[PDB]
């Protein structure tokens, strides 16, 4: 289990999937014709799981370039790494969405989706040992949100026995003002819910708060939102990219992590946006939480944490150890151990030492009310509904996806009031 | 009845071997065929959606 | 003949083995390539390192061991290591997809597929031996490989090779050096499957071995690296009886009859001395004595409980190198007045005694002194049972909100199998209870 592959589906997957490969590519030591420009053998260890190697020692991302607006294409080809990419694998369709998931999910992509399917079907057939997949997209969109989805269960009846991420990118009112956002979020919930087996919750709420307060932005672009995530993806992608004793992948992280099967959302976090004490105490803060919730409201499943730079590792053991005892309330006591961490040699371009947090917290509720608020507003006066049971849907349905995610809520509350005894 | 003995530990390890691993492969597939189940499940409501736009004009 | 065939299942297996065999060619002048300039008869031959090692015409003494993994990355750097000349490719068996920490896919998923192959290459190493004795088998108890396909192995070699002997060496999980928060269930599944099939375990836990590498070698935040070194001496502490000829050697199967009351009872507690840094060791010779009694200082367990709050059924000691009777004698005297030291009724108390006469060696590079004389006591106490209790807490606490088990579910296996485990445990901790009771 080396090769996973990666696939951006609409403005938001493209974009912040770009961010992610050019990170990666400079971390790799990779040039946008696509060449090894480095010094370490640290970064062509592990290379094979991102890229394929063509002739020439030509290394090309093993990523599926998906839209249904075209224009997503050329902003690629023309960014910094647009030359790398394969021409074959952009696969872009005719008459957009318009943030609209019936579209993406049940009739537009739905006719787009087997071109796609052929590109993913060709990458992982010429895979050694394929992984599994990662999915970056928004929720609110129409494209990614549900062509996305769709995608996900298609690529599970083809492959039941790979695991399938999402870099799930949640919509917010201070970010993006489109009114429907909320209905195209808990739709996708409803999916992602049944069909993925860990989904990273980039919430927009938090990254605006993030950029406001902390970077000191007035009023912040999609690039300053997407310089936070580029990190983040760069942040939790690091345990197979590099070396390091650790042996792990895909499932057995998501082993190690998902204890109940419907509950795999997870609250990223990064530090610094420094000694290694400051870190620690910087990642478990509730400021630095890329999903807008905080975990004293609630309770730690598991957490995993990845340092990068050099540092006392012994250091790093007494204060995973010190927040543990510190703050013993907010894990549950039911899995013992359940705070794991790797330490990484190579840090990432511009900092000498970061720390990287993922945590499957039952204070996730938290963003799922906000959107479930933001949903049944809408939808208990009907608002917007021609647009989705024009394109084919039921009445029936919205009251699925508004009843899994309230039973998901249900669930994460109940694990959160569990007690051992 | 030393040998009746030994043979007796090769005969029912090698039973209760056979019947685990027949059993998990039941198992197993019973779940990957639920999973395909309801994601066929799936592909014939998204025929009943794209169905109901075109008998809808 | 008495050949030994070691087998070694999973990462902590296979690296283990690494520093076992390293460290089994230092103390008997294999070279890497695996020439033996003092052995004198070429091809073959009835020597007692013969045990572990088998001859080709070329003069290559080859270990009668087979290394196996669900995924090659581990396997890959024996391959590539110093010592990829010893072991022919057959002898390393890779798949492609690991465990995944899931007993499930070590035992059923992923482990069928490679099961029969692994019992063919067994095979060709048993047909190579003239009085096969047994097995060795290295494994952890937490990782997916380590605990699945080795339960699958022992049934397997049960079958294949009746009541032949089989001995575990087994790795015990700790917080410290895991990344795995699942282990609590696949050692219990393990240790419940096996333990009908094997006659002698030695565990190892990697948390005692982690504050001996602390406290005794001063490192800092000791690796994988500093603890097998020290396991592997441990190891070959207890295999040098099979490895070395001797007037007052004494034969590990003769141990076991000592060590082993009833079948279920077969967990020795394992401690050794002395674990000296160069610094310390430097005009600080340790005689027999002194070594004798670091054996009850608990600090010095392969396995952290407390054998003075429990009983003694069994109290075996292994010395090598400078060492007589006459001093082993006297030491246990001192001993038997000065420290808490209490039998069962059932048992005699005496303690038995093996002295190698070939000094203990140092792997070039390493944190241990080079000393003089070495002992590793071999005991069967009741305080072991504390590893289980500690180990079916954390099992019981996840287990009942059943924390994980989908992913044991999605591999085939079913609830019956996770509770007839705990039972099973429940049982072996009740027995251990029952010994220690007075006789009426
Ligand atoms: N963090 C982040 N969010 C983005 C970015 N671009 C768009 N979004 C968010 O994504 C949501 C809308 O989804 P889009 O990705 O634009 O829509 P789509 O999936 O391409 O679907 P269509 O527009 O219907 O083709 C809004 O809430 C935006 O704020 C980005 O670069 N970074
Ligand atoms: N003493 C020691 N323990 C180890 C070593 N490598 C791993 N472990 C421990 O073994 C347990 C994890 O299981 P592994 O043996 O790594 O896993 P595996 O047997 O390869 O099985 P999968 O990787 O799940 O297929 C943890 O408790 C580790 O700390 C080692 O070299 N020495
Ligand atoms: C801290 C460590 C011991 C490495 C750990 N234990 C359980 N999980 C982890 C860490 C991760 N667990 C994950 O599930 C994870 C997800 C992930 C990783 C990738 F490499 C690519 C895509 C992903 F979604 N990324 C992680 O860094
Ligand atoms: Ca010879
Ligand atoms: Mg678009
Ligand atoms: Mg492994």
């Amino acid at each position: 289990m080396r090769e996973i592959v990666h696939i951006q589906a609409g403005q938001c997957g493209n974009q912040i999937g770009a961010k992610f490969w050019e990170v990666i590519s400079d971390e790799h030591g990779i040039d946008p014709t696509g060449s090894y420009h480095g010094d370490s053998d640290l970064q062509l260890e592990r290379i094979n799981v991102y890229y394929n190697e063509a002739t020439g020692n030509k290394y090309v991302p093993r990523a599926i370039l998906v839209d249904l607006e075209p224009g997503t294409m050329d902003s690629v080809r023309s960014g910094p790494f647009g030359q790398i990419f394969r021409p074959d694998n952009f696969v872009f369709g005719q008459s957009g969405a318009g943030n609209n998931w019936a579209k993406g999910h049940y009739t537009e992509g739905a006719e787009l989706v087997d071109s796609v399917l052929d590109v993913v079907r060709k990458e992982s057939e010429s895979c050694d040992c394929l992984q599994g997949f990662q999915l970056t997209h928004s929720l609110g969109g129409g494209t990614g949100s549900g062509m996305g989805t769709l995608l996900i269960s298609k690529i599970r009846e083809e492959y039941p026995d790979r695991i399938m991420n999402t870099f799930s990118v949640m919509p917010s009112p201070k970010v993006s003002d489109t009114v429907v956002e909320p209905y195209n979020a808990t739709l996708s919930v409803h999916q992602l819910v049944e069909n993925t087996d860990e989904t990273y919750c980039i919430d927009n709420e938090a990254l605006y708060d993030i950029c406001f307060r902390t970077l000191k932005l007035t009023t912040p672009t999609y690039g300053d939102l997407n310089h936070l995530v580029s990190a983040t993806m760069s942040g939790v992608t690091t345990c197979l990219r590099f070396p390091g004793q650790l042996n792990a992948d895909l499932r057995k992280l998501a082993v190690n992590m998902v204890p109940f099967p419907r509950l795999h959302f997870f609250m990223p976090g990064f530090a610094p946006l420094l000694t290694v004490p400051e870190l620690t105490q910087q990642m478990f803060d509730s400021k630095n939480m890329m999903a807008a919730c905080d975990p004293r409201h609630g309770r730690y499943l598991t957490v995993a944490a990845i340092f990068r730079g050099r540092m006392s590792m012994k250091e790093v053991d007494e204060q995973m150890l010190n927040v543990q005892n510190k703050n013993s309330s907010y894990f549950v006591e039911w899995i013992p151990n359940n705070v794991k961490t790797a330490v990484c040699d190579i840090p990432p371009r511009g900092l000498k030492m970061s720390a990287t947090f993922i945590g499957n917290s039952t204070a996730i509720q938290e963003l799922f009310k906000r959107i479930s608020e933001q949903f049944t507003a809408m939808f208990r006066r009907k608002a917007f509904l021609h647009w989705y049971t024009g394109e084919g849907m039921d009445e029936m349905e919205f009251t699925e996806a508004e009843s899994n995610m309230n039973d998901l809520v249900s669930e994460y509350q109940q694990y959160q009031d569990a007690t051992a005894d | 009845k030393a040998i009746e003995e030994n043979n007796n530990f090769i005969k029912m390890a090698k039973e209760k071997l056979a019947q685990k691993m027949e059993s998990n492969k039941e198992n197993r597939e019973a779940h990957l065929a639920a999973m395909l189940e309801r994601l066929q499940e799936k592909d014939k409501h998204a025929e009943e959606v794209r169905k109901n736009k075109e008998l809808k004009e | 003949m008495r050949e030994c065939i070691s087998i070694h299942v999973g990462q902590a297996g296979v690296q283990i083995g690494n520093a076992c065999w390293e460290l089994y060619c230092l103390e008997h002048g294999i070279q890497p390539d695996g020439q033996m300039p003092s052995d004198k008869t070429i091809g073959g031959g009835d020597d007692s390192f013969n045990t572990f090692f088998s001859e080709t015409g070329a003069g290559k003494h080859v270990p009668r061991a087979v290394f196996v993994d669900l995924e090659p990355t581990v396997i890959d750097e024996v391959r590539t290591g110093t010592y990829r000349q010893l072991f022919h490719p057959e002898q390393l068996i890779t798949g492609k997809e690991d465990a995944a920490n899931n007993y499930a896919r070590g035992h059923y998923t992923i482990g069928k597929e490679i099961i029969d192959l692994v019992l063919d290459r067994i095979r060709k190493l048993a047909d190579q031996c003239t009085g096969l004795q047994g097995f060795l088998v290295f494994h952890s108890f937490g990782g997916g490989t380590g605990s699945g396909f080795t339960s699958l192995l022992m049934e397997r070699l049960s079958v294949d090779y009746g009541k032949k002997s089989k001995l575990e060496f087994s790795i015990y999980p700790a917080p410290q050096v895991s990344t795995a928060v699942v282990e609590p269930y696949n050692s219990i599944l393990t240790t419940h499957t096996t333990l009908e099939h094997s006659d002698c375990a030695f565990m190892v836990d990697n948390e005692a071995i982690y504050d001996i590498c602390r406290r005794n070698l001063d490192i800092e935040r000791p690796t994988y690296t500093n603890l097998n070194r020290l396991i592997s001496q441990i190891v070959s502490s207890i295999t040098a009886s099979l490895r070395f000829d001797g007037a007052l050697n004494v034969d590990l199967t003769e141990f076991q009859t000592n060590l082993v009351p009833y079948p279920r009872i077969h967990f020795p507690l394992a401690t050794y001395a002395p674990v000296i840094s160069a610094e310390k060791a430097y005009h600080e010779q340790l005689s027999v004595a002194e070594i004798t009694n670091a054996c009850f200082e608990p600090a010095n367990q392969m396995v952290k409980c407390d054998p003075r709050h429990g009983k003694y059924m069994a109290c075996c000691l292994l010395y090598r190198g400078d060492v007589v009777p006459k001093d082993v004698n006297a030491a246990i005297a001192t001993i038997k007045t000065k420290r808490s030291i209490q039998f069962v009724d059932w048992c005699p108390t005496g303690f038995k005694v093996g002295i190698n006469y070939q000094p203990p060696t140092v792997v070039p590079g390493g944190d241990l002194a080079k000393v003089q004389r070495a002992v590793c006591m071999l005991s069967n106490t009741t305080a072991i049972a504390e590893a289980w209790a500690r180990l079916d807490h954390k099992f019981d606490l996840m287990y009942a909100k059943r924390a994980f088990v989908h992913w044991y579910v999605g591999e085939g296996m079913e609830e019956g199998e996770f509770s007839e485990a705990r039972e099973d445990m429940a049982a072996l901790e009740k027995d251990y209870e029952e010994v220690g009771v007075d006789s009426v």
